[PDB]
């Protein structure tokens, strides 16, 4: 029962990687501006650093205090 | 655009790419295709401050 | 001809370049376009060789860098003597120096954190320090708190000194380049003046002071009895009691020594060489000889070199005949010029000097360490075991650094101060010329003892795994005896030529237990297979660190990659991603990885000491004579597997760290985390490179762009160079943190 | 072709191997006024001659660091030649005569885009094609 | 046989063919610039791979791109 | 939830008070967590109830966002001071104490500041004003 | 319990770094600042020298490497 | 962490050394068919995440096979 759980979520961890390695093949080689031009897709990349900047406040809110209380436990 | 004109820059691939600058000189032969040289106030990356441009992708804000 | 040649008032004194930093630059000294700024601004600050050109200016700021410096260990040296003084249980501990346990530092009550306030015996509550202050105050024959305090007190005013000989040094009275350059008159004076006198003043002391005050203190006086350092020389009828051979007057004492009848100082200066045994450590008699011995031979050796008196030695060419025409036929190798034009490398340039004097520095605080284990010169210092582990690991440590920092100057000597035309053919030219031959057969001996070694450590682990202990290399399988290092265990115990010494030195060569307050000081370490074994290991991670280190050396100048790999400078990341990529390649490169390579290699040493005296030599005796050791002959057969290091010695000793909360030792269990994240923390840095971090900061600077909060100082993400200084930075401390409190904790929770 | 003494050198590990006589190799060829001492760019140092100088070297690379080195004892007057294995001596620099700093009359723009570095196309565009995007013929 | 291509925006300061440490580039004349003068990397086969002329350009987004290649014998450096 | 308990009638916790020394920590500090929602271990703990403790789950709340946002203004609002001073470049390095200073008084009534940096819309930097990369 | 609050955290920051790592692997494969012109370069390729400051682990396979180490953590 | 820490130029150099020790010794009649050369920047980068993805799997998956199944059947 412990392999089996262990086994299944390190084999979802890399499927994660790879969804997202290949959206960055996805984003250089097969994907212009011209067939999606105002489009969904075209309308993340004007906006990429509002999600970049997210991500990065939510990773450093959560581990100034996760870490944070944690230590302050130990 | 003349001297001393502060503009915005219109070139995507330029670190300077919506930021403004004050141009430093205007080349009057007319065959260099990259006459304006602006002056940033923000240094790109380890290095220069100032590059030249067209006519075309410069904007004036004042 | 040695002359005081200075300057006046060279430079001024104001404080016009402390409002504007990083003036020594002019690349700094122009404003802070990005944060790089600030980090440039410290890791140049003192690299002197490029704020100036002329060897005269940059020599003025070394001698008065110095200054301050010395400045600084004297602020620190008053720091010990004052929590010696008055935040210690010395007083307490002089009385009864095995039940009491040494403790200076006591804890402030707030935070909870009076918790680390442990018990020590007598009723003092405080952190029990394993620095061996105490038992060297004990050898310094002091008895109480206000000797401790006014050496305090005598250090600060001595910093002081050290503060005002630099700023005067620099901008009253500087000296001109000919004052440096005669290094043979500085060997004269530091050989004679300072290492002589320091001994013969020190065997002064010893003789007056430590010498009687320890000669009470053993019989148990108890600190009413003792008199105090300076009655025994007013009062020179109490010193006949004790030493009767000789005549204690201020003049009629002292003739014998002129008159040549030394046999009246054998009393007190004696040759028994062994550990006194009813303190463990040396006998003070025995050491206030040898101080004496080494002072007439270091005053001797002060004597060597020529300065403006006509007669001595000249290094100069002392140096410059060691040519080829003369030199003994086996090594005649080296050059029809051989030596010439290396007296003006080790005079011209500071690096080749700091090269040297870190790598004999680092060497020297190695063989102190080991020195001070196999015959502790203090008393109690061999049977509290947590200052015996914590003053071998230090200097190890401090040594092994330092070793480090003389391949760096090396290399810095290289790239900055290497000089082909004084180095034509020479001794060094011819080094670099046939640089492939030492790195070619560096890197297959690094190699031969990787398998001979650690392979061999992965044999047994499989063996034993497999169940076949009877084919793996232990005392019972395959037997490696350490069979040369054994021959000079029974050499170094039978000449006790050298008859006079009756005693044996170093009771771990051979004979004897000495067992002082039931614990043992010293025993007998015998070598058997798992020390022939580990004893490669050393071999394999020193050599390696050489090959890292020494590669970094020949190839400072240039390589068959980069030929201009001086003009590139020392430090800097990589020359592009041309050539297959070229990460790595500089100087400095190479010091940055012999640092993780220095880091394993002592983090072996001090394991092999750690588990060898726990299991072989330290322990308790009983009422019949039998030692049981404080894990019982573990290394023998466990230490040889390295399954065996990880359970008999990593979780099998980690049992007082781990289990240290709610406890006395709460703090190093902390500690033990906090190596443990600092450590993790710094794979950031070493596992990643700056384009990332480069481009998220792109990110997070739109989010400030947005909200009108940017910075004018542009955010850059850290150099190549620094994310990777910063990586071992961060790397050798945590992996030092999580050491340095696995030790303490396991032996202050013994004793 | 080539020839000239060369400098007093004591052999170093740093030189040709055997890369030299089977692919290819270098030679540097330059006049000095002087007898002075210049680093080797294979580790050491040797004595440049009085005449014209030879020397050796695997890698167009090193010829071109001691080239620049060369430069500092006011030496410009160095020819690099590449010496297949049979034997032919071809002269690669400088290759008009003139230093490349310099520019003359009658040398090509190669390898010369006549757009900006930002206008590459997309690589969706040379998809299955066998150009780069960065060759491009448009623009 | 990597391609190290140059675009328009050179200003001819030169600084390039300086840093190149194999002389793949090299000056010729030109008229888009007061300097007359643009770039051009004639010996390409003998182009490292270094960057180096890349690091001296100083237009914003240099004008001169270093793509790596094919990577052969001699743009590998290697001596032996 | 109704697993946690107060301090008060939890036989966990009473036996925390039992074997406790004082020395300051254990006594002054421990009679408060009486108060507190207190598990079956003896621990106390934060719950979010309902109106019971709507007001403990906005006092630390409120002292740390209006203090973390006067940092954040007076920080900002300096900022733009020098800024606009065409001095920022070395201002940065130098802080200007006296300006700082008065910066952060602005930054006390910071809540109220913020709305009319909002309404004026003038917090928020337009987005062309933004150096961005290609995309 | 809240021994379960506290690991939820963790799993929570582990997630949303290693979001953070792909999504802007993903969304700056097209190129960023410090090298506008990644599309050209491909998807693996090492850095584009130590010029601007060097621009080691820019590529967008550089953050799928880096994220398979907050995987394997998380 | 060998693959991931110390990076390829250093390893170049080193191999160019045993390159020259190769060639100039007797009796080693073998020589390389292709230039051997310390393996490229990405791919050092790729080597080193498959140990520490090994290293991470094999030693998690024998402390969790082995912590439970010897307090257990
Ligand atoms: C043939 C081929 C060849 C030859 C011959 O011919 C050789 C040789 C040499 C000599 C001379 C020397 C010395 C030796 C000894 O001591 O030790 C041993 C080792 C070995 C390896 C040994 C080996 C030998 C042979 C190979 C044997 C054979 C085997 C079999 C045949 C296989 C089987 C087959 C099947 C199919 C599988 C060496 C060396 C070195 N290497 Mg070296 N090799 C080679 C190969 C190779 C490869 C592939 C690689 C990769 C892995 C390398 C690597 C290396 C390194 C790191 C080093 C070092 O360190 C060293 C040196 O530097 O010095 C100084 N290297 N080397
Ligand atoms: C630590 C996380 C973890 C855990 C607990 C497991 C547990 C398990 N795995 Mg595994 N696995 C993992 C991660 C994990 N996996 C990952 C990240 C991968 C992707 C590479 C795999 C791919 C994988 C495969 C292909 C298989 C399993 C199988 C199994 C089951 C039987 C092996 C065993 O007894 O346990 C031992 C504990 C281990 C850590 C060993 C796991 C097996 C390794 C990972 C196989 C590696 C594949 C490798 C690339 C091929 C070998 C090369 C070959 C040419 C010799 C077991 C429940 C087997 C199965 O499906 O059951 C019938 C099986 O066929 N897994
Ligand atoms: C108050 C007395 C005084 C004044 C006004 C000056 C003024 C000056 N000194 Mg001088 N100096 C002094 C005392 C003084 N010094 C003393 C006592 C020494 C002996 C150490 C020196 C040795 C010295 C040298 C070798 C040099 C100067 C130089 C200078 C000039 C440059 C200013 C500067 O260094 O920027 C920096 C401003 C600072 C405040 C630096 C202080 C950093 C200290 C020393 C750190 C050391 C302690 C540190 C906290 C250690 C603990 C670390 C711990 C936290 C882990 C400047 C005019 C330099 C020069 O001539 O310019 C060309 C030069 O190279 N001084
Ligand atoms: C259905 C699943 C799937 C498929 C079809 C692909 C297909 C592809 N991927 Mg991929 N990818 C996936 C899932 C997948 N991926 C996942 C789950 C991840 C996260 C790890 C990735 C992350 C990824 C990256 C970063 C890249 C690709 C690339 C590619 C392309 C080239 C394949 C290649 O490199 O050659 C063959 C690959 C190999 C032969 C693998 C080499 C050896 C590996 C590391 C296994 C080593 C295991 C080891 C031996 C086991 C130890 C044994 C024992 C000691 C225990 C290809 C189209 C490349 C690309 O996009 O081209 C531009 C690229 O760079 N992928
Ligand atoms: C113990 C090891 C360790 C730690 C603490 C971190 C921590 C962090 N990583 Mg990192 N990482 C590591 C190992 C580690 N990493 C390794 C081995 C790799 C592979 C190379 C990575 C690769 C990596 C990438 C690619 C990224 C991170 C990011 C981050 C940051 C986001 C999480 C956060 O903000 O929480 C809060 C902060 C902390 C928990 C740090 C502790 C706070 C300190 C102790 C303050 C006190 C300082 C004072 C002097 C004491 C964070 C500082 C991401 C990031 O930067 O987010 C924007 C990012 O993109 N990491
Ligand atoms: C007998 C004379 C004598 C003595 C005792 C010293 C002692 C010292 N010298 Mg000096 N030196 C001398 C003559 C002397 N020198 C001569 C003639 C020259 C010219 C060639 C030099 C040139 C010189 C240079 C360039 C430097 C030294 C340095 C040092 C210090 C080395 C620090 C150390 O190793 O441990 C420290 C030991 C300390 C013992 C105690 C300090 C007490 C004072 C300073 C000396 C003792 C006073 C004594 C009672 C009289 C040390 C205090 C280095 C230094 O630190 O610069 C400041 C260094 O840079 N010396
Ligand atoms: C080098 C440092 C040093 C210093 C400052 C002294 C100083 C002193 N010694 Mg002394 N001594 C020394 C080293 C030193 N000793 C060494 C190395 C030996 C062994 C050879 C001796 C053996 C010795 C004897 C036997 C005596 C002294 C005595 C004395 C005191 C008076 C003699 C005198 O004026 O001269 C005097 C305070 C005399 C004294 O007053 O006894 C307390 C006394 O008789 N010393
Ligand atoms: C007598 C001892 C000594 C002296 C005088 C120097 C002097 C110098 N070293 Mg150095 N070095 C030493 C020992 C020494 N080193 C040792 C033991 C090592 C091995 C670790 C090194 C390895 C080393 C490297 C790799 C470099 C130098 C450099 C330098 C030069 C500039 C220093 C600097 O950047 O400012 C001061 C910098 C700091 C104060 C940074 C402190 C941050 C540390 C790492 C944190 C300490 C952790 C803390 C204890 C917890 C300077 C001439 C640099 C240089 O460029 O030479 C020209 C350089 O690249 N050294
Ligand atoms: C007063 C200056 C100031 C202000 C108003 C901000 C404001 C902000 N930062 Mg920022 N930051 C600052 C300084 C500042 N920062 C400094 C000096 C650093 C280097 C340590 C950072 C590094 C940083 C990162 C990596 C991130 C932010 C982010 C953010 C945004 C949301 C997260 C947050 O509350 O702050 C976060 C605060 C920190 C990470 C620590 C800095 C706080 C210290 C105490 C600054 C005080 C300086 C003093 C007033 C002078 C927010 C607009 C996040 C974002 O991108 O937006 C969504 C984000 O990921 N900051
Ligand atoms: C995290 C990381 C960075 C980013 C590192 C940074 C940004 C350093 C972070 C230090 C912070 C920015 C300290 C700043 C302190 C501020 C001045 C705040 C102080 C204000 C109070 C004192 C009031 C790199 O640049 C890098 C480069 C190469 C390899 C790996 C890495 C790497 O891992
Ligand atoms: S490519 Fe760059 S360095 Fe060369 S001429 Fe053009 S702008 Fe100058
Ligand atoms: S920039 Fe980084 S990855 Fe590129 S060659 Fe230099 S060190 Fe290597
Ligand atoms: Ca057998």
């Amino acid at each position: 029962m412990a392999a089996l759980y262990t086994h299944h979520q390190y084999i979802a961890g890399f499927l994660m990687v790879g969804a997202f390695s290949h959206a960055a093949i996805f984003w250089i080689k097969d994907y212009d501006p011209e067939q999606n031009k105002g489009n969904v897709l075209e309308r993340v990349l004007k906006h990429k650093e509002a999600i970049i900047a997210h991500l990065s406040w939510v990773s450093l809110f959560l581990g100034f205090h996760t870490l944070g209380l944690y230590v302050h436990n130990d | 655009v003349q001297r001393g004109s502060k503009v915005r820059i219109l070139r995507p691939e330029s670190y300077w790419f919506q930021d403004v600058g004050t141009v430093a000189s205007i080349e009057q032969g007319g065959t260099s295709r990259y006459p304006v040289i602006v002056r940033f106030d923000k240094v790109n990356y380890a290095g220069v401050n100032t590059n030249n441009f067209a006519q075309d992708e410069l904007v004036e804000v004042e | 001809e040695v002359r005081v040649v200075v300057d006046n008032d060279p430079v001024p004194t104001s404080f016009q370049k402390w409002s504007q930093p990083g003036h020594f630059d002019r690349t700094l000294a122009k404003g802070a376009k990005t944060t790089t700024w600030i980090w440039n601004l410290h890791a140049n600050a003192h690299d002197f060789d490029t704020h100036t050109s002329d060897l005269e200016d940059i020599s003025r700021k070394i001698f008065a860098a110095h200054f301050g410096h010395l400045a600084v260990v004297f602020i620190w040296l008053s720091g010990m003597y004052f929590h010696g003084a008055r935040f210690s249980n010395f007083e307490a501990w002089m009385a009864n120096p095995t039940g009491i346990k040494p403790s200076a530092q006591v804890v402030w009550p707030i935070f909870g954190q009076e918790i680390l306030n442990g018990d020590m015996g007598g009723g003092f509550h405080g952190i029990q320090i394993t620095s061996g202050l105490f038992q060297m105050w004990r050898a310094a024959g002091f008895t109480n708190t206000f000797q401790l305090y006014c050496t305090a007190i005598g250090g600060l005013v001595m910093a002081a000194l050290m503060l005002f000989a630099g700023w005067f040094h620099y901008h009253k009275r500087a000296p001109k380049l000919e004052w440096f350059q005669n290094t043979q008159s500085m060997l004269n004076h530091h050989l004679a003046g300072l290492l002589g006198l320091g001994s013969l003043g020190w065997t002064g002391h010893l003789i007056h002071v430590s010498l009687p005050t320890n000669k009470l203190l053993d019989t148990g006086v108890a600190l009413k009895d003792i008199p105090l350092p300076h009655e025994f020389i007013l009062n020179p009828s109490l010193m006949n009691k004790l030493y009767p051979h000789a005549d204690w007057g201020f003049v009629k004492g002292v003739v014998p020594f002129f008159t040549l009848q030394w046999g009246h100082f054998t009393d007190f200066l004696t040759f028994k060489g062994g550990l006194n045994p009813v303190t463990g450590g040396l006998w003070l008699t025995d050491v206030a000889h040898h101080h004496l011995a080494i002072a007439v031979m270091f005053i001797i050796a002060g004597h060597m070199y020529r300065t403006n008196w006509g007669i001595g030695h000249s290094i100069k060419e002392m140096l410059d005949d060691a040519r080829t025409p003369n030199m003994l036929p086996f090594l005649s190798f080296i050059g029809p010029v051989g030596h010439k034009g290396l007296f003006e490398v080790l005079t011209t340039s500071w690096h080749a000097q700091l090269s040297i004097n870190l790598a004999m520095l680092g060497s020297l605080s190695i063989i102190i360490a080991h020195h001070m284990y196999a015959m502790p010169p203090y008393p109690y210092l061999a049977t509290d075991y947590g200052t015996v582990v914590s003053l071998f690991t230090h200097h190890v440590w401090i040594g092994g650094f330092l070793i480090v920092g003389g391949a760096a100057h090396a290399a810095i000597y290289m790239v900055r101060d290497y000089d082909p035309e004084q180095n034509f053919n020479n001794v060094l030219d011819r080094v670099l010329r046939h640089r492939d031959a030492i790195i070619s057969h560096l890197a297959w001996v690094c190699q031969f003892l990787g398998f001979h070694s650690f392979a061999m450590y992965c044999h047994n682990d499989t063996m034993r795994a497999f169940g076949r202990p009877q084919d793996m290399f232990s005392d019972t399988g395959i037997q490696l005896q350490p069979v040369f290092a054994q021959w000079l265990q029974h050499i170094h115990t039978m000449t006790i030529a050298a008859p006079n010494l009756h005693d044996p030195v170093s009771y771990a060569f051979g004979g004897g237990v000495v067992a002082v307050g039931g614990k043992v000081a010293m025993m007998p370490i015998t070598l058997g297979t798992a020390d022939f074994l580990i004893h490669h290991i050393h071999a394999f991670t020193i050599h390696v660190t050489v090959l890292v280190l020494l590669k970094g050396v020949l190839f400072a100048r240039s390589s068959r990659l980069i030929p201009d790999k001086a003009n590139l400078g020392f430090r800097f990341p990589c020359d592009g991603p041309g050539r297959g990529g070229t990460c790595q390649v500089s100087a400095w490169d190479h010091v940055f990885l012999g640092l993780f390579w220095m880091y394993n290699s002592l983090s072996m040493v001090i394991f092999h000491f750690f588990w060898k005296m726990q299991s072989d030599v330290w322990g308790t005796v009983g009422a019949d004579g039998v030692v049981t050791h404080i894990t019982g002959g573990n290394f023998a057969t466990s230490s040889i597997t390295n399954n065996g290091w990880l359970r008999d010695f990593l979780w099998a000793q980690s049992t007082q760290v781990i289990t240290s909360y709610n406890t006395s030792l709460s703090a190093y269990g902390l500690m033990f985390l906090g190596g443990h994240f600092i450590f993790g923390f710094s794979l950031m840095f070493l596992f990643s490179g700056r384009g990332y971090w480069q481009e998220l900061i792109e990110s997070i600077v739109w989010a400030h762009n947005k909200l009108k909060v940017a910075p004018a100082i542009q955010p850059r993400a850290l150099s190549i160079i620094h994310g990777r200084a910063v990586g071992v930075a961060h790397y050798l401390l945590g992996g030092i943190v999580t050491t340095w409190a696995f030790f303490l904790a396991r032996m202050t929770a013994f004793g | 072709t080539l020839s000239g003494q060369t400098p007093i050198f004591g052999g170093s590990t740093g030189g040709l191997l055997k890369k030299a006589e089977v692919e290819e190799k270098y030679a540097i060829t330059w006049t000095s006024p002087k007898e002075q001492v210049f680093e080797m760019p294979t580790g050491g140092a040797a004595i440049m001659r009085q005449g014209q100088n030879l020397l050796y070297l695997a890698r167009k690379e090193q010829c071109i660091a001691l080239g620049g080195q060369l430069r500092k004892f006011k030496i410009t007057d160095y020819k690099i030649y590449r010496i297949y294995p049979n034997g032919e001596t071809v002269y690669i620099h400088p290759a008009d005569g003139v230093f490349p700093e310099k520019v003359n009359q009658g040398r090509e723009k190669v390898r010369y885009n006549d757009r900006r570095i930002g206008q590459n196309p997309s690589p969706s565009k040379v998809k299955f094609s066998g150009i780069a995007t960065y060759d491009a013929p448009n623009s | 046989s990597h391609t190290v291509k140059i675009y328009d925006t050179c200003i001819g300061c030169t600084q390039c063919v300086r840093a190149c440490p194999t002389d793949v580039l090299e000056m010729v004349p030109w008229d888009g610039c007061r300097a007359g003068q643009i770039a051009s990397s004639p010996r390409t086969e003998d182009c490292v791979g270094c960057k180096r002329c890349e690091t001296a350009c100083p237009t914003d987004f240099l004008s001169i791109r270093v793509y790596l290649g094919a990577e052969t014998t001699r743009s590998m450096g290697l001596a032996y | 939830n109704t697993t946690l308990v107060p301090c008060y009638k939890s036989p966990a916790f009473v036996e925390r008070m039992k074997n406790a020394p004082d020395s300051y920590y254990t006594t002054k500090p421990l009679k408060a967590y009486s108060q507190l929602l207190c598990g079956e271990d003896g621990l106390p703990r934060i719950a979010l109830d309902r109106l019971s403790l709507a007001v403990d789950v906005a006092i630390p709340i409120a002292i740390f966002l209006y203090t973390a946002g006067f940092i954040g203004w007076s920080g900002r609002s300096y900022l733009q001071a020098i800024k606009k001073q065409d001095k920022a470049e070395e201002k940065e390095v130098f802080i200007d104490v006296p300006l700082f200073i008065s910066c952060m008084v602005m930054a006390l009534f910071w809540p109220m500041a913020v709305i009319k940096e909002l309404l004026a819309g003038e917090l928020v930097a337009k987005d062309e004003e933004i150096p961005i990369s290609v995309r | 319990g809240p021994g379960d609050f506290y690991v939820h955290h963790a799993i929570a920051l582990g997630l949303h770094v290693t979001t953070l790592i792909l999504v802007k692997g993903a969304l700056d494969a097209r190129g960023s600042k410090l090298m506008p012109d990644k599309k050209d370069f491909g998807y693996a390729f090492p850095c584009d020298g130590p010029g601007r400051g060097g621009t080691c682990d820019i590529s967008a396979w550089d953050a799928s490497y880096l994220a398979v180490f907050w995987m394997l953590n998380t | 962490f060998m693959f991931l820490i110390t990076w390829r130029g250093y390893w170049q150099e080193l191999i160019e050394t045993l390159a020259w020790a190769h060639e100039q010794t007797p009796l080693s009649f073998g020589y390389w068919r292709d230039k051997p050369v310390a393996l490229s920047i990405v791919q050092a980068r790729l080597v080193g995440l498959t140990h520490f993805t090994v290293g991470y799997i094999a030693t998690y998956g024998a402390f969790l096979i082995a912590s439970t199944a010897s307090k257990f059947g």
